[PDB]
């Protein structure tokens, strides 16, 4: 679904491979149906026995799938109002909700389970929907966010990566641009940069004895936590800025390097939350209209260049070299249609 | 001292269109507190807010109130916040909400009609209460036998609280059953069904007196036949019935009457009174094989040619139980520190009691068999000391565990019912407990009761204080009708046995009438123990009826008139009832006002929403038994404070140790001028402050049982319900 | 002979709980072990119901 | 489908037993997939052999 988005943003699309997902995704929601519980939960099996309690951040994943589904085509509002007040019922006055365990495997997940990263994957998968910033649960989660927040940043650790991170994209959600920024600056702390890019790791290596192979309780995550930066740099409510997409650009870069050639990236977490925020950014940036750019660079030395960027020539990629030692060199752009510049 | 502490109780199937109330305790240091129930959608944004101040160890109970909604039902997320100078607390759930129906009605007035006839009927409107409400309805209308809507009104308002219609029939319309029907705003649905069709008037019910009831142990029966008439008259003439068994050891299909074995018996009626015979229940073979007993008496009515039957007490089991007891008085709790006793009673057969009759106990798990007898109503107390297991089941019977006549032939129907009941216990860490000795049976109203309760108490104020406080309620309807307190200075640390209370019963209260009362710990627990009461039916708004006596030779000059309210309304019916002795009305009664409710009861919460779960696991890796050996991990199962104001209807608020410690499943996996008669009253009256007496005028040649019906209103009292003046 | 099987389990306090065997060592085991047999009328025997 | 088609020629319709009806049917056409024939055909069993 975040594929098609891909596909649409990206423009390249045919109804016939639009078609075919549409069964693919009729038939996996139904599927998905037969699992759930009466409730509105959601378990690996569930129905054909009530010897259970469903997870929930599977059914947080459900939640978000069902919105972005909603977003094109038909589903049932009932279910996610079931499984938003099935949340509520995991959730403490003060604490935030309860890795309810009911799985089967982790390297679906993109965490560590902490009871403050799930609820956090909760809250932030919720408001992406049209919710209510000041609305009670997620006020109670907020406290909950922020507490935990100020314990996981005023101590050395708090993972010092993606719990930090993805506190960054709640916060983002908010109205806290505040808090939003300032997480953001810690997440710029411990730093990846790269030649032509960056990101981050968990940290670099797990302390404790770990790994052998397999990726065993340890699937690396290491991508979704820059796809979720890769939102956090971005949204906004009013409209987004240079640094924020310049920041974004280099992990882009990352991200589709990173990319896997037999298909998707090395898992589905990580993927759905790249394909999401790679496609919000063609959502902002390509515009499919916007098809009449322009353009001059200027040294002082008068190396004068001239170039355009257009859909018909929108892959391209018009490279000139550079002689001054000393850079003099003046950028200066127009009219309409995204433009990524790199410059060594 | 002690801790410091709050509970704040509500419903759970809310209503609209009106307040519902819920109520709060709080206590206990830095008192100076406020709080809110937030009422807040969960989708998109509204509020329903709702503040208030908080004082301490008090019950005054705020009653807010609801609109409609854009669904027309949905949860509701309910949240509270509490803040006190030190202390606060906020805590939520879910809530059911409804975009109601209001339960609404007709009389008519009539339950049948001829051609060329003229429908006349009312409806209601109402809230919760049965203090009416002003609002404008889409339609009603009429139905014909074949779906033919036969006319239309259309677009009318409701002040009055009732209206009243009416329609001309032309000359041959529909025969069959006619209907009168409506719908509402949100689209329900409701009728007053009826018939168009012909027949000669009666001036007779045979009537008939014989057994509701034979059962096994029955030889012979009784049977008994009365005419009444015009008046009541004794009529003469001729007389035949039938007493049946039913649906034969013929095949029923198509070439056998399934009609079993009838009797027939010709009675002659003589000049005055009844005739009577005694019927032998031989030929019937009242046994294992052959159906309910049906019965039709059938006056041959003298001089007429005339008759008519009634299927007299068709209802009639000839059942294999017998000797059967019924418990009353049944408790369905009991403790480890209390004295209980179900008081307890027999009957047998057709509903009566038998004196003296020895009877056997059954203790199981509490190892409590003994012997016991009848008095003059069947009427016994067991009572039991306890210091046993949890799940207790209990019986008395008169037989053993087998049907001592024939039992697994697969070919014989005799029994003795034996006493069932199922009682749970409390669950008490504190080992302190309630548990009450109810009024258990028909309640009246008009009058109150006081209710003797029994408080046990373990340690009691432990550090705490010396004064303790009592807290009683009482909803129905799924409302709140009333409440109050008590309390009483706490002995340092002993059990205190006895004391009651006081309650009314003037009205405003349902066929329900649940109980329940809990006496906190200031260390932040508590406990409380449920009731119930067959509230019999009784209303708001008192009225009956009066009249100018009965005068034949038809004076037209003639009165009637009821009590009631100094500022109010009636709407009312008259009958001559011979029409109306062919058929009966349909349920006009104030049971039927009482019944046709949202929710009559509210008892488990509804359905969309779950529970309330929490976190408090205790699982041990094992249960560590320091001794003999450990024994491992398993649930339980008894009775909770929780449950018992779940099982209230409702829900509350808190932070005690309420439900129990419910722990974790296993987280590891794998001279006379006619003037018309079949209607005599269908008019409309108004109540001064000292009530009508109406001119309702005298009727020719019509001479019979006159029922006649009346029904009014106010806006500060209710309804209005009283039985038949027969002006005869 | 000594069965201390209670109809259920009697574990006062919050809720009560099925029974099940130890598995635990025993002077009994210790002589057993040892090599030998004794005769004595003490509580020796964890008392297995 | 036909009952809906009644619902919204007759013109009686809400969005509600809309959607309740769409969920519905969703679901019992995918299950009517469960038992075709790779062909395209139908049958009663069908799939799994
Ligand atoms: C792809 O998904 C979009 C929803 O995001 C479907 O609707 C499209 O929505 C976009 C908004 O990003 C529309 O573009 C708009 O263009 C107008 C000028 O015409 C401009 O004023 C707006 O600011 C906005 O940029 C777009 O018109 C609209 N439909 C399209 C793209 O034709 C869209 O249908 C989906 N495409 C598919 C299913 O392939
Ligand atoms: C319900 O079924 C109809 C098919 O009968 C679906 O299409 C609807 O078709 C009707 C015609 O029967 C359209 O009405 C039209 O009104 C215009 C005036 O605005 C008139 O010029 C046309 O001759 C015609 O009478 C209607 O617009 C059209 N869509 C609707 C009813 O919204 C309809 O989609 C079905 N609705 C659903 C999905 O429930
Ligand atoms: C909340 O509900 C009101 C009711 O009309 C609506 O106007 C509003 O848009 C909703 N949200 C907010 C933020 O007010
Ligand atoms: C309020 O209650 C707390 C809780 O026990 C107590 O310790 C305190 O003395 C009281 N007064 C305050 C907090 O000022
Ligand atoms: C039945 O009628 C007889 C007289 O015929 C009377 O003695 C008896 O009390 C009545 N009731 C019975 C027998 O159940
Ligand atoms: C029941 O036991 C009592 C002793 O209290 C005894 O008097 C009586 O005879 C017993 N019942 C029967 C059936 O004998
Ligand atoms: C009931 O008998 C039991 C026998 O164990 C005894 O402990 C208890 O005291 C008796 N009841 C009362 C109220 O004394």
């Amino acid at each position: 679904i975040y594929v098609l988005d891909y596909l649409n943003e990206t423009q390249q699309l045919t109804p016939e491979i639009k078609s075919k997902a549409i069964g693919y995704l009729n038939t996996g929601y139904q599927r998905q149906l037969n699992y759930k519980h009466y409730d509105g939960s959601y378990s690996t099996f569930g129905e054909r026995y009530g010897r259970n309690q469903g997870n929930t951040w599977l059914t947080a994943f459900v939640l978000k799938t069902f919105a972005q589904a909603r977003a094109y085509i038909f589903i049932d509002e009932a279910h996610i109002t079931q499984a938003l007040i099935w949340l509520s019922q995991r959730q403490k006055d003060n604490g935030c909700f309860r890795s309810s365990g009911s799985l089967l495997n982790n390297a679906i997940k993109g965490g560590v389970e902490d009871e403050v990263t799930l609820s956090a994957y909760i809250t932030i998968a919720l408001l992406e929907i049209p919710l209510t910033v000041t609305h009670p649960v997620v006020r109670n989660a907020l406290f909950c966010l922020e507490s935990a927040w100020k314990t996981a940043q005023e101590g050395d650790h708090g993972s010092h990566v993606y719990t930090k991170a993805l506190l960054a994209y709640a916060f983002a959600l908010a109205g806290n641009q505040d808090k939003r920024k300032e997480v953001l600056k810690s997440l710029n702390e411990e730093a990846v940069k790269k030649d032509n890019s960056v990101h981050w790791e968990r940290p670099q290596k797990p302390k404790a004895p770990v790994g052998h192979f397999y990726e065993p309780q340890a699937p690396s995550a290491e991508v979704e936590m820059t796809s979720y930066v890769l939102l956090a740099y971005l949204t906004a409510q009013p409209a987004p800025t240079s640094e924020d997409l310049t920041s974004a650009t280099n992990i882009v870069k990352w991200i589709t390097k990173q990319q896997n050639a037999q298909g998707g990236f090395s898992s589905t977490q990580d993927t759905v939350v790249a394909l999401h925020a790679l496609s919000k950014y063609g959502a902002a940036t390509f515009t499919r209209t916007g098809k009449a750019a322009q353009v001059t660079i200027q040294s002082s030395g008068t190396f004068s260049s001239k170039f355009q960027v257009d859909n018909n020539n929108r892959l391209l990629l018009q490279q000139v070299s550079l002689p001054e030692l000393p850079g003099e060199y003046s950028m200066k752009v127009t009219g309409e249609g995204c433009v990524y510049l790199q410059t060594s | 001292s002690g801790k410091p502490q709050y509970m704040v109780l509500v419903p759970s199937l809310l209503h609209t269109e009106t307040t519902e109330k819920g109520c709060v305790l709080l206590s206990y240091l830095n008192e100076t507190v406020t709080v809110s129930a937030s009422l807040e959608s969960v989708r998109g944004n509204r509020s329903l807010f709702t503040d208030l101040e908080a004082e301490n160890d008090v019950l005054h109970c705020v009653a807010f109130a609801v609109p409609k909604s854009s669904s027309n039902e949905e949860v509701m997320f309910l949240t509270v916040q509490v803040k006190g100078p030190t202390q606060e607390f906020k805590k939520r759930t879910t809530v059911m909400v409804k975009n109601e129906d209001s339960l609404v009605f007709v009389q008519t007035d009539k339950s049948i009609y001829k051609p060329g006839q003229t429908v006349k009927f009312r409806v209601v409107s109402m809230d919760e209460n049965f203090h009416p409400l002003n609002e404008l309805i889409p339609l009603v209308y009429i139905q014909d036998p074949k779906g033919n809507r036969i006319a239309q009104w259309q677009s009318f308002q409701l002040e009055g609280g009732l209206k009243q219609f009416s329609f001309p029939l032309s000359s041959e319309p529909f025969q069959g059953s006619y209907k009168v029907v409506v719908q509402k705003k949100s689209g329900g649905r409701t009728e007053h069904p009826f018939t168009v069709e012909e027949f000669v008037l009666p001036k007779f019910e045979v009537q008939v007196t014989v057994p509701k009831i034979i059962t096994i142990l029955e030889e012979e029966m009784n049977v008994s036949v009365c005419g009444l008439y015009t008046y009541g008259k004794p009529v003469p003439g001729h007389v035949t019935v039938s007493i049946c068994r039913k649906y034969s050891d013929a095949s029923d299909c198509h070439g056998e009457d399934s009609q079993a074995f009838c009797e027939k018996f010709s009675g002659q009626l003589n000049s005055h009174g009844c005739f009577y015979q005694q019927v032998k229940t031989k030929v019937f073979q009242l046994k294992r094989k052959e159906y309910e007993m049906k019965l039709h008496t059938e006056a041959q009515i003298q001089e007429e040619g005339t008759v008519v039957e009634l299927t007299g007490r068709q209802s009639s089991e000839i059942t294999r139980t017998i000797t059967k007891l019924s418990f009353v008085k049944v408790d369905s709790h009991f403790r480890q520190g209390i004295p209980f006793f179900g008081q307890v009673r027999l009957v047998d057969g057709k509903g009566v009691p038998i004196p003296n009759k020895v009877i056997f106990i059954r203790g199981n798990e509490a190892n409590y068999y003994s012997n016991a007898t009848t008095d003059e109503h069947g009427l016994v107390q067991f009572s039991i000391n306890t210091t046993n297991v949890m799940g207790t089941s209990l019986t008395v019977r008169v037989n053993y565990k087998d049907r001592s006549p024939c039992y697994g032939y697969q070919w014989v129907s005799e029994e003795h019912e034996e006493a069932h009941h199922t009682a749970y216990l409390v669950f008490s860490p504190s080992k302190s407990f309630v548990h009450l000795e109810p009024m258990s049976h028909e309640l009246p109203c008009g009058h109150t009761q006081t209710v003797q309760a029994h408080y046990i108490l373990n340690g009691g104020t432990l550090l705490g204080l010396k004064k303790l406080s009592f807290y009683y309620l009482i909803m129905a309807k799924g409302g709140i009708v009333r409440t109050g307190t008590h309390g009483l200075l706490v002995k340092q640390e002993d059990m205190k046995g006895h004391f009651s209370i006081s309650i009314p019963v003037k009205s405003d209260i349902a066929p329900v009438a649940r109980l329940l009362i809990y006496a906190v710990l200031p260390t932040g627990d508590v406990i409380g123990d449920s009731a119930k009461y067959d509230v019999e039916n009784c209303l708001a708004n008192k009225v009956d009826l009066s009249f100018s006596p009965s005068q034949s030779l038809p004076a037209s000059h003639a009165h009637l008139r009821v009590t009631a309210a100094p500022q109010s309304v009636c709407a009312l019916r008259a009958v001559d009832q011979s029409v109306l002795l062919m058929k009966p009305d349909a349920e006009l009664s104030a049971s039927s006002v009482y019944n046709l409710l949202p929710e009559k009861d509210l008892t488990g919460f509804p359905g969309p929403l779950n529970d309330q779960d929490n976190e408090d696991c205790i699982n041990r890796h094992n249960v560590y038994i320091n001794g003999i050996t450990y024994t491992p991990v398993s649930s339980t199962n008894e009775k909770d404070m929780y449950s018992f104001l779940e099982d209230m209807g409702l829900k509350a608020f808190t932070n005690s140790k309420i439900r129990k410690p419910k722990m974790c499943p296993q987280l590891q996996q794998y001279t006379v001028r006619k003037y018309f008669p079949e209607t005599w009253i269908w008019d409309l009256v108004v109540v001064n402050s000292a009530g009508v007496a109406e001119v309702g005028v005298t009727v020719p040649d019509t001479i019979t049982e006159w029922k006649a019906g009346a029904f009014c209103l106010s806006e500060d009292a209710g309804l209005g319900i009283s039985s038949t003046a027969s002006l005869r």
